[PDB]
């Protein structure tokens, strides 16, 4: 048993994981000063490819 | 002192495995020794009487000692927020109901406060006619004036994109949440409008005003055209609350009566809830039990009713020493809060089995 | 996105029981029902007593109440079944079809009857008048449907609103028709002003009884008798039979007898009545019990048998006077038994205890020395509520199968509850235990004979020769004369009474006594098939010629069968009938299939035609008297060969027919048995065997070998055996080295000497070994590096202290005080080698600690060459009432290997606790994420790193009310809330941030969550309280998800059972798919298999056709049942249980249905069989 070994997924690339990596459907953060909360760290900002600054829905 | 719902949830989860429903649930004896056999109201769906919270827990009051108009639970029950006449939000813990934080939110008394269906936004109106937007962390993000007079109540749409406001100007105005732009202005109430409610799923607006000729009106928010007029009460309908089943309209009024209507058939009244010695002001449907709801009064009476029962299933005639403004149920449904004009807010929980109910709120000792 | 649901294991739990005339009015049968399963049993007095399964039916809907009635001039009792919301189906057995016939289905699902209450909490409760004048079904708790019966068999029903009935009957706790009345009198026990335990100080006597006289003709229902001051805790009522009459009302703390004329009589069963009841109650002496959740039935008048919570059995005696007026109660405590959900009295002396919590028991009671003593006569296996399931590797697998590339797995299930809690080991397939292996290429067929109970010879047939192996303490090739070894053999077997041996060759027939040969008469087309049963021996050639041989005292005689050759005979079969089903002591029959497609059964001694099927190969559902069938086998199975079964080989399809009686023609009819067995020198595929490890059955060879076992229970079992691939030949083997084993050839020419494993029982739908624990099994976790199972168990101890906020007050009460049950938890270690618990490997939890979660988790470690280490983690919570702040502990356990204690081999494995510390809140859920432990503590979800013996926190996030279930895959944690649905989380290792990707905004009471893995699509399978399966997808580009913040419901399915545990296995197209398996709380196992879009559309058209043009049991609608929450839906999950009805259809009906749905039967069958094949795990 031990699901990770009998049913391995590491060879599978999920469209769901692609969406979070490329930030699909990342609407601009509304109400400037929203301060957000549970937003993840922006992957694009790490490699300096984030057009939105302060206006992005993700942490920078 | 503490009311921790976790032991009830754990017991429910364990009983959930081997009991099909409450017909397989082992009965709790009316003895003090059976403390760990209690389950949340979701466990006892066939017996709504458990959620008749006539057991006093704590009187939560501010240091300003000012009337409390609206009390609301944080959508995950972690905190409770009270809207006071000083325009402040006071936050109380959902387990040990202690003071946590205080902030000067509005410049005028907070008459309206509601959370979006998604647990992201808290919309609050005030006596000056402004509407404020709030984050889960109590951060203000937007501020605009919706009405030139006092706003009484606001209600959200199922998708939270639109909301309605009721004011003393006699007009109900539909707004766009993202744009803060009014889309329709609804007229037909001759006097101050005291309550507005959005239909839980359907695009319907029910409103209640002081106008005796037009006590309750139904609106079409997209077109802006009134759909029906409901001559329910003869004096200042104070509350309109549509049940989440989308079939029942609950109306409290100054005529000492609470009424229930089937919004599909408004010719007649389903039920009249008599038992308030004085004006009926507050009301709140139970989140878990469909037919159970609690109502407040101007003398301070806090009563409990169930659809289909003539008389009250419970109540406390001296719950508060002033008019009860707002009634808020905990999301789990085991704690009821009450904001009253007596400058205090009180928490009520289910009565523990084996208690001799001889306290000041139930009997005489 | 798209998927199909298949039921791997049917539900085992039972909830309803009655003793009615199911088949005819000359015998009464035990009719029991569970969740969508109906079983009819017979009582066998010879076996000792054992329950024999007589019929079994499945419904597209769960039964909510069951009852029987004899209507008018009827040949059997009709069955009144109720289904959730408002449906009443009247089903009667069909003798001509051996199936359920629906007499009428009544719908009462109108909005006006619901009174605005969208959430239905009142199950439809069907009650029947003892006199059979009417039936009452309480609908929604307020509408009373009265179904009159004519004294065309039914009368138009009317609905009585109990609210507008003189008084206002609210709530309604129970309702029973009373005995001894001129008109149907329904006694309703209700509660006009409801109260609950806790508010009793202000409301005590709330229950009331009202007896209403139902006038059928005038539709008037006046009240004739009423009481109003009954105790609040009344739970159920039982109508006392005619001689005494009245009603016995069960209360939690008291017992009441009520009648129309005499004053009420009641007694207090414990001291808890004081201060909570003003009803006049005497003190019953010597009795300290509780009747809250108790099943009772009347074995006779003035005596009642009551099964309490905890399983205790009491005999309640109604002590009366000369005027039949109850004046006292006598309680006698009999032996304890299983936790039961229903009770019924069989033939006098027998009492069946239906149970969905542990095995249902059939009891026998005898008067002792008044008093009675109970003994267990039978037991129906029940894998109870599957709280949790663990997948693990079996400890013993043959070295031959060690190198198989498909993993060997078993399912261990936490089943039962309380005293009936147990561990169930579940394996779908049979794994042979190979003793020794022979490599004998060129042998295509085998036969094993009995030499003058033990098998003495093994006959093997080659292309042009024959190998004879003599079996004893050693197996050596027999080169001596006597056996025809110069050519291939058609058949070899035992003739007479296992005293002689018969060997068939294409040249002729010979008789053999051990190694000696008696005589050899040539037989002349060459022989291709022979059938042997008793002295009668039939021979079939290649051109269809039939020759018969009789063993005349011993010598084989010649008798030409008189048969007109209208059509060429293509296959033959012989059958000995020991149970007298073939009525028109042993009798002999010959089953014969002709070329034109007609099956003919003859009486063997005289060859008289008694049975004929006009179109046999098409596979008709029911065979009634008057292509290219390859093999037929007619055998009687069960106890004393009671159940005749027909196995047919035709065009890559297997047909199983169950013979049932139906009245000079054979008074027998055959009903097709649904199955999922795929068939895609004349070697017989069907090998009948008796006594392989005590089991009688038939082995089916081919691409998918299966075991067809029927024991004395009478239930057909079909267990696959594919660990060694396709099997060509099979034979039983009873030897000194192979005791009661079997014998078969692998497709590589290898010969296996193998026996059935002993630790499993094959009398169940799955080979199962149920390990009693005497306590409640909560969670099971399998360790891989130690190959053991960790189980969290709890037992009930009497509570003596009350925590206060921390002080404890001792509960000081009276002697007649019922102490509350306190659960004490322990973690056990179970060895799969011997399924007994490992000694000294038990960890005891604290006094009030409750194990809320226990999982095996892979965490990062430096000592292991791989990243992960795989510990076992447990989360606890100190339940000490709502007045005390609940906090929990995290228990990280490692199972180590130590030197075994002398004389105790199992002591090699022992727990090593690395982390046991108090947390900052209740630990409610656990999982792992990339080697990090994820714990839901309170209203936040934390992520820990295990290094040394201390957990370091990495990231946390605020979450919903109460997270109970939580699973993760690839840094994506899926957390479920008790009533605020599911939430998707993401962990970024570089930034150490836990973030909420999306969540379902709509409220949902979630039971358990899993993942639906496709080639590239990741779903979120969700189970809810409303018995539904939901698949959620993260679709940021979709418009419904505003910004990727709303999880979108993409697939919907209503499984009629609650699901609490999930697991996934890879497919056995299908490139990167994983089957999502689940075990229901009703004892069933199901799977959800992802599927391609085009295949889904084709199978959906097939499903719609099956729903529309096929009648169903009880008249229920398969589509409506599978609709979500009906008792905004996205029907993207197919019903394999409904799709399986295409396999059960004949080739004809399949052809017309394929023509209607615009495709072809071969394509539909390929899709269905591929779905069946990819899910053949365990
Ligand atoms: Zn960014």
């Amino acid at each position: 048993g031990m699901q990770e070994i009998i049913a391995s997924v590491d060879h599978i690339k999920f469209d769901l994981e692609i969406a979070v990596e490329q930030q699909l459907g990342a609407q601009p953060l509304p109400f400037p000063g929203m301060d957000k909360s549970g937003a993840a760290v922006c992957e694009f900002f790490l490699k300096a490819a984030c057009g939105k600054g302060g206006m992005c829905p993700f942490r920078h | 002192k503490t009311i921790d719902y976790n032991p009830s949830v754990i017991k429910y989860l364990e009983n959930r495995i081997w009991q099909r429903d409450q017909r397989d649930m082992r009965a709790i004896q009316p003895d003090a020794g059976y403390y760990n056999d209690l389950v949340p109201p979701i466990g006892m769906l066939n017996n709504p009487m458990n959620a008749v919270t006539t057991k006093f827990v704590r009187t939560s009051t501010n240091k300003v000692k000012c009337p409390v108009f609206v009390v609301r639970w944080t959508p995950e029950g972690r905190r409770l927020v009270t809207g006071a006449s000083s325009g402040e939000f006071t936050l109380w813990n959902g387990l040990t109901f202690n003071f946590e934080t205080i902030l000067q939110a509005h410049d005028s008394p907070v008459r309206a406060m509601t959370w979006s269906h998604n647990d992201m936004w808290m919309l609050t109106a005030d006596h000056g006619g402004y509407v404020k937007y709030w984050q889960s962390n109590m951060n203000n993000v937007k501020m605009f004036q919706a009405h030139k007079e006092a706003i009484r109540e606001a209600s959200f749409s199922p998708t939270d994109n639109k909301f309605a406001t009721c004011s003393d100007d006699g007009t109900v105005r539909i707004w766009d949440f993202l744009r803060c732009h009014e889309e329709r202005i609804l007229r037909g109430h001759g006097a101050d409008v005291k309550c507005v409610d959005w239909h839980p799923t359907k695009g319907l607006v029910v409103s209640g005003s002081k106008d005796s000729q037009q006590p309750i009106k139904f609106w079409d928010p997209k077109t802006g055209q009134s759909l029906a007029t409901l001559h329910a009460h003869k004096n200042t309908v104070m509350e309109v609350k549509l049940n989440l089943n989308g079939n029942w309209l609950l109306t409290a009024s100054r005529d000492h009566l609470c009424k229930l209507f089937d919004i599909r058939n408004l010719k007649e009244e389903l039920q009249v809830f008599r038992g308030h010695k004085k004006e009926a002001t507050a009301v709140a449907w139970h989140p878990v039990h469909e037919g159970l709801f609690a109502s407040g009064g101007s003398d301070g009476s806090l009563l409990f009713w169930h659809v289909g029962v003539e008389k009250e299933v419970g109540g406390m005639e001296m719950a508060h020493e002033g008019m009860i403004w707002s009634l808020a149920w905990h999301p789990l449904g085991h704690i009821l809060c009450s904001g009253s004009n007596d400058h205090t807010s009180k928490f009520w929980t289910r009565n523990r089995p084996g208690d001799k109910m001889r306290d000041r709120y139930n009997l005489n000792l | 996105m798209y998927a199909v649901y298949k039921q791997a294991h049917p539900p085992t739990g039972l909830e309803f029981s009655m003793y009615c005339n199911f088949f005819n009015n000359s015998e009464r049968n035990l009719v029991v029902a569970g969740t969508s399963q109906l079983y009819v049993y017979r009582l066998n007095r010879d076996a000792r007593e054992k329950l024999e399964l007589a019929a079994s039916f499945s419904f597209f809907g769960n039964v909510m109440s069951m009852a029987s009635v004899q209507l008018a001039g009827a040949k059997r009792d009709a069955l009144l079944l109720s289904f959730k919301d408002a449906k009443l189906s009247v089903v009667e057995y069909d003798p001509g079809t051996h199936d359920l016939k629906t007499l009428s289905l009544h719908y009462f699902e109108e909005p006006e009857l619901r009174d605005g209450f969208v959430q239905n909490v009142h199950t439809p409760r069907v009650r029947v008048d003892p006199d059979g004048r009417c039936a009452a079904m309480l609908v929604y708790g307020t509408r009373l449907v009265v179904l009159p019966f004519r004294r065309s068999s039914f009368l138009p029903s009317y609905i009585i609103d109990v609210r507008a009935l003189d008084e206002k009957l609210l709530n309604i706790i129970d309702l029973q028709f009373l005995h001894g009345y001129y008109e149907p009198t329904l006694l309703i026990l209700f509660e006009p002003n409801q109260t609950w335990p806790g508010r009793v100080a202000v409301r005590q006597d709330t229950c009331s009884i009202v007896a209403i006289s139902l006038n059928i003709t005038q539709k008037v229902h006046p009240v004739i008798w009423s009481l109003t001051s009954l105790p609040f805790d009344c739970t159920q009522a039982l109508a006392v039979p005619k001689p005494i009459g009245g009603v016995v009302v069960f209360a939690v703390n008291s017992l009441l007898y009520l009648n129309q004329s005499v004053p009420p009589y009641g007694v207090a069963l414990n001291s808890l009545t004081t201060g909570t009841t003003a009803f006049p109650l005497r003190t019953q002496e010597g009795v300290r019990i509780t009747l809250d959740c108790a099943q009772a039935t009347f074995i006779s008048y003035d005596k009642m048998v009551i099964s309490l919570k905890g399983g205790e059995i009491y005999v309640l005696t109604l002590i009366t006077d000369g005027m039949r007026s109850v004046r006292a109660f006598h309680f006698d405590k009999a032996a304890a038994s299983v936790l039961t959900t229903s009770m019924v009295t069989m033939e006098p002396g027998y009492l069946f205890l239906g149970s969905r919590l542990g095995n249902s028991l059939l009891l026998k009671y005898t008067e002792k020395l008044a008093t009675y003593s109970f003994e267990v006569c039978d037991s129906i296996l029940n894998i109870g509520p599957c709280a949790n399931a663990a997948v693990g590797e079996p400890a013993f697998l043959s070295e031959e199968f060690q190198n198989s590339p498909e993993p060997d797995l078993e399912i261990v299930v936490c089943s039962g509850h309380g005293k009936n809690g147990a561990l169930s080991v579940l394996q779908k397939s049979i794994r042979p235990q190979v003793v020794t292996t022979f490599e004998l290429p060129g042998c295509y067929d085998m036969w094993t004979v009995i030499a003058p109970r033990r098998h003495g010879f093994l006959i093997l047939s080659r292309e042009d020769s024959t190998m004879i192996l003599q079996t004893g303490q050693e197996i050596m090739e027999l080169d001596t004369s006597g056996f025809a070894t110069q050519g291939p053999t058609v058949f070899a077997g035992n003739i007479g009474d296992n005293r002689y041996i018969v060997q068939v060759s294409p040249l002729g027939i010979r008789l053999l006594e051990g190694v000696n040969q008696l005589h050899f008469i040539p037989v002349d087309a060459p022989i291709v098939q022979c059938a042997v049963a008793d002295p009668y021996v039939v021979i079939m050639s290649a051109e269809g010629h039939v020759t018969m041989f009789l063993l005349k005292s011993h010598r084989l005689a010649l008798h030409k069968p008189p048969l007109h050759h209208q059509s060429k005979v293509i296959t033959l079969c012989l059958y000995r009938d020991l149970s007298g089903m073939f009525t028109t002591e042993p009798t002999h029959w010959c089953l014969l299939v002709r070329e034109n497609g007609t099956m003919e059964i003859y009486q063997l001694p005289d060859w008289r035609l008694v049975f004929l099927v006009k179109n046999f190969p098409v596979g008709q559902r029911v065979l009634v008297d008057s292509p290219l069938v390859k093999e037929v086998l007619l055998v009687a199975l069960g106890s004393r060969q009671s159940r005749p079964y027909l196995l047919v080989h035709v065009d890559q399809e297997l047909l199983i027919y169950e013979a049932f009686p139906h009245d000079g023609n054979l008074k027998v009819r055959f009903k097709k048995v649904p199955h999922n067995i795929n068939f895609r020198g004349r070697v017989a595929r069907f090998r009948y065997f008796e006594d392989i490890y005590g089991y009688s059955g038939v082995f089916i060879c081919g691409p998918s070998p299966h075991w067809l076992l029927v024991t004395g229970r009478g239930a057909l079992r079909l267990h696959p055996m594919a660990i060694d691939g396709p099997v060509d030949s099979f034979a039983p083997f009873h030897n000194v080295n192979c005791p009661r084993g079997f014998l078969y050839f692998n497709r590589q020419g290898e010969l296996r000497i193998s026996v059935l494993p002993a630790y499993l029982s094959y009398d169940a739908p799955w080979p199962v070994r149920k390990i009693p624990l005497r306590c409640t099994a909560h969670y099971v976790a399998y360790h891989v590096e130690s190959k053991v199972y960790a189980v969290a168990t709890s037992t009930n101890t009497p509570c003596a202290r009350i925590p206060r906020m921390k002080e404890f007050e001792t509960i000081e009460r009276d002697e007649r005080y019922i102490h509350p049950q306190q659960e004490a938890f322990s973690i056990q270690l179970i060895s799969p080698v011997s399924w007994e618990a490992i000694p000294n490997a038990r960890i005891e939890l604290q006094e009030w600690e409750h194990v809320t979660c226990m999982k095996t988790v892979s965490l990062r470690s430096e000592e292991t060459v791989s990243g992960l280490k795989g510990y076992v983690a447990a989360g606890t919570c100190l339940m000490q009432g709502e007045e005390v702040t609940c906090r929990g502990r995290i228990l990280i356990m490692d199972v180590i290997e130590v030197v075994p204690e002398p004389g105790q081999p199992l002591t090699k494995n022992k727990f090593k606790v690395l982390y046991e510390k108090e947390q900052k809140g209740p630990v409610t859920a656990l999982c792992h994420c990339n080697g990090h432990l994820v714990s839901a503590i309170g209203q936040k979800i934390f992520l820990w790193s295990l290094r040394a013996s201390e957990l370091t926190g990495m990231a946390f996030i605020d979450t919903q009310l109460y997270i109970h279930q939580m699973i993760s895959v690839k840094n994506f944690i899926l957390a479920a809330d008790v009533m605020k649905s599911i939430s998707l989380l993401r962990y970024q290792e570089e930034s150490k941030t836990l973030s909420l990707v999306s969540r379902d905004a709509k409220p949902l009471e979630v039971y358990s969550v899993d993942f639906m893995v496709d080639n590239a699509q990741l779903g979120f399978l969700v189970s809810d309280r409303d018995r539904n399966l939901m698949v959620y997808m993260y679709l940021p580009e979709a418009k419904e998800s505003f910004g990727g913040m709303r999880l979108l419901r993409r697939a919907d399915f209503h499984v009629g059972a609650h699901v609490n545990t999930f697991w996934r296995t890879p497919c056995r197209v299908w490139e990167n798919k994983h089957i999502t398996w689940f075990a229901t709380l009703d004892g069933g196992i199901g799977l959800l298999l992802p599927m391609q879009e085009k295949t889904y559309r084709r199978l959906l058209m097939l499903q719609n056709a099956l729903t529309t043009m096929l009648p169903h049991h009880a008249g229920l609608n398969p589509r409506a049942f599978r609709m979500l929450h009906v008792d905004n839906a996205v029907r993207n999950v197919l019903d394999g249980e409904l799709l399986n009805r295409y396999l059960y259809l004949s080739t004809m009906e399949r052809s017309e249905l394929a023509k209607k749905i615009g495709t072809t039967p071969d394509i539909i069958l390929d899709d269905l069989l591929e779905t069946d094949r990819v899910t053949a795990h365990f």
